[PDB]
């Protein structure tokens, strides 16, 4: 597309931070499951 | 201009790196830098006309016998962007030795329907 | 056309789209509406929210404010007038939105903090304890321990509970923190002015003398209220174990959590300086000095700067006196550092003579880590490694050579490291674009033209720092909005994938979108670790 000027260094898949994303999504699921939802 | 400046830059950085630290313990971490300097001493010195001796020991036969102006110009050239520069050209340390070998950013980018370049765009 | 490059949300919303996307993925959609008007306006009452949302009623606005107050996403402030009519006012709380922002790094640092009891308790118990603390908000002990049936191991929570609030994170609840920063100073500034009787003028005011010392005094006492307090800690019953009082409820503190996260960038600078072992002894000497350090900017100069030259001068001077006089953080001796002889003392002398400003000011022989002289080097050493990483090393040369002197001129850059007229001008214009050149003109005519004028280039600070901070917040707002793009493509998949607790095209759909949902968090953690440095002074 239009952005072609170069990219930063925070994009490999050599991460070893797979536990942090699991903690993130489990926190998100426990907050979404909670009583203080008030959606739509 | 333009490639012999970089060649002289590479050899004076190599001479600084071999004057400060020994060369045999640079490629690996087997008790790094001889456990650096074996609890380092009060040596804290540098070239101080020794760099021009290493220049004079190997030159191209052109008119590059510069000293006292392009000396300080290359000195500024390695501290207007770069390493240590403490108390009139002492020990030159900090991260260029592992950069010649912010670290380890292999396999960038991806070419999917997804991320990179998405960044620096105008805004 | 085919607008696909994210243009219809490109420029229309920074600095509030982040706050609206952090709460849309956590607290529904009705909280996003009442949080998008507290930011876009500021102070507005209950009826003002009802007449400004245009689509919710008082039964809907007041319900969602409780769900924000429970996550401390809304500051309270009650006010009154000269005739009465006391009403309630609501501010947007950025600390609660930061709690919703990090949310897994809270339960990442707290796992890698405890001693020898490792990987038998700290995966099932405390990973649910702290997760229930952050999700539910303010938690008491008695209402929480009744969930488990036949609590045979009912003392196992107390050993992790008395230890964790002793050295940090857990703190007494927001009986002070819902109050704003401005009104806590302003109500304290007026009560020490009207309770002074009439006297001689003495340059016609004189009370601005007294009201600029003594109020600050008990303001510090208010600052002394969210710290380690012995009112809840070390309660001694007879013929039992040392236990804290489980009566009052307790929450987390986002003041000791940030100064422990600053230690990560300090360890990164130490690894930039020295390789393996000396960086490790600086690491352990900094981890032993966490909970007593001076913090990211106090509320004394967060607001209420009364234009005084002496206050703005000797506020950073009295912070040095706070740094010099600690009850034991200045005690950074050799055996104290090695307890958790001459070799690591030599490594600590290498720290003293490292000459970038960390571990300095050692006159009697006992060492100390300065912070206020470390913060510009911390904020600038990471700024020079982003342009060098993304834009180019020649751009870092051309940017840092502005900083070598003050205002290098155009016939002096081309004398340094590179010739003229080829790519110095393109790189310099690109750095004009990213607010790191700050051009200036001097004219040779009567109307300041462009032909008869020559230019002057000085890299002005706090314009490159604020723009990059806004850009990092912007791309954080990017990275969570594309996460909501896959939710519309999985609304008929994740809803149906709950009755199990082959159609192999779903194997290339369900298990294919998962790594695309995890790598955005794996990159968001690095966005966090790169953004924090511009909000720690």
């Amino acid at each position: 597309e239009f952005p072609s000027i170069p990219l930063p260094i925070n994009g490999p898949i050599t991460n070893k931070e797979r536990s942090l994303a699991v903690k993130y999504i489990n926190f998100g699921k426990t907050v979404k499951d909670g009583p203080f939802y008030t959606g739509s | 201009d333009i490639e012999f400046i970089n060649s002289l830059l590479t050899i004076v950085w190599r001479f600084i790196s071999e004057n400060t630290f020994p060369n045999g313990f640079k490629n690996f971490e087997n008790g790094p830098k001889k456990n650096v300097f074996y609890a380092p001493n009060v040596k804290n010195y540098s070239t101080t006309q020794e760099i021009l001796e290493f220049i004079t020991a190997a030159q191209v036969a052109n008119v590059e016998l510069t000293p006292s102006n392009i000396r300080s110009l290359c000195e500024v050239l390695v501290y207007d962007d770069k390493l240590e520069k403490v108390t009139h050209d002492c020990y030159r340390v900090t991260l260029e030795s592992i950069l010649q070998m912010f670290n380890y950013f292999k396999m960038f980018p991806a070419s999917k329907h997804d991320k990179e370049v998405v960044y620096f765009d105008e805004w | 056309v085919m607008t696909i490059s994210s243009l219809e949300q490109r420029t229309l919303n920074p600095d509030l789209f982040l706050y609206k996307e952090l709460v849309k993925a956590h607290l529904g959609e009705r909280a996003a509406s009442v949080i998008g008007m507290l930011v876009a306006l500021g102070r507005l009452s209950v009826r003002e929210l009802v007449e400004k949302i245009d689509g919710m009623d008082v039964d809907s606005v007041k319900t969602t404010l409780v769900s924000l107050t429970q996550l401390r996403c809304v500051k309270y402030l009650q006010e009154t007038a000269i005739s009465g009519k006391k009403t309630t006012y609501y501010y947007y709380n950025e600390e609660g939105i930061h709690i919703l922002l990090y949310s897994g790094l809270i339960i990442d640092e707290i796992i890698t903090q405890m001693r020898v009891n490792d990987e038998e308790e700290h995966k099932q118990l405390v990973a649910e304890i702290v997760q229930n603390v952050i999700s539910l908000g303010s938690l008491t002990v008695e209402d929480y321990l009744s969930s488990v049936t036949s609590d045979s191991m009912k003392y196992t929570i107390s050993s992790l509970f008395v230890q964790l609030c002793e050295m940090g994170y857990l703190i007494q609840i927001s009986k002070l923190h819902y109050t704003p920063i401005e009104d806590l100073w302003q109500f304290l500034y007026e009560k020490h002015y009207k309770n002074i009787p009439r006297n001689s003028p003495l340059s016609d005011l004189k009370k601005r003398s007294q009201a600029k010392m003594n109020a600050k005094t008990d303001f510090a006492k208010i600052i002394n209220k969210p710290n380690e307090l012995s009112q809840i800690l070390t309660v001694d019953p007879k013929t039992s174990l040392r236990i804290v009082k489980p009566t009052v409820s307790l929450t987390i503190n986002l003041d000791r959590f940030m100064k422990g996260r600053r230690s990560k960038q300090l360890i990164n600078l130490a690894k930039t300086r020295v390789g393996s072992v000396t960086a490790q002894v600086y690491k352990i000497a900094l981890r032993l000095t966490e909970q007593k350090s001076p913090k990211i900017r106090d509320p004394l100069t967060q607001t209420g700067l009364l234009q005084d030259l002496e206050e703005a001068k000797s506020f950073q001077d009295e912070a040095e006196l706070v740094e010099e006089k600690t009850p034991g953080l200045t005690f950074n001796a050799i055996d104290l550092a090695r307890h958790l002889a001459s070799l690591i003392n030599s490594h600590l002398k290498i720290l003293a003579s490292s000459n970038f400003p960390f571990l300095n000011e050692t006159k009697p022989g006992v060492y100390y880590v300065p912070y206020s002289k470390l913060m510009p080097v911390l904020k600038s050493s990471v700024y020079e490694y982003v342009i060098a990483s993304t834009l180019g090393p020649s751009a870092m040369r051309l940017s840092r050579c502005i900083r070598d002197n003050k205002l290098v001129s155009e016939k002096i850059i081309n004398s340094t490291a590179l010739m003229k007229e080829k790519d110095i001008r393109s790189t310099l214009a690109s750095l004009i674009r990213y607010n790191s050149v700050e051009i200036q003109e001097v004219p040779r005519t009567a109307d300041r033209s462009a032909s008869r004028a020559v230019f002057l280039f000085r890299c002005k600070e706090t314009h490159s720092y604020n723009f990059m901070r806004q850009n990092l917040e912007w791309n954080m707002a990017n990275l969570l909005f594309k996460k909501e793009k896959l939710k519309q493509e999985n609304s008929t998949l994740l809803k149906k994938a709950n009755r199990d607790d082959l159609l192999p095209s779903e194997l290339n759909q369900l298990k294919m979108v998962n790594e695309r949902e995890l790598n955005v968090f794996a990159r968001l953690s690095r966005l966090l670790s790169l953004w924090e440095v511009f909000q720690m002074a």
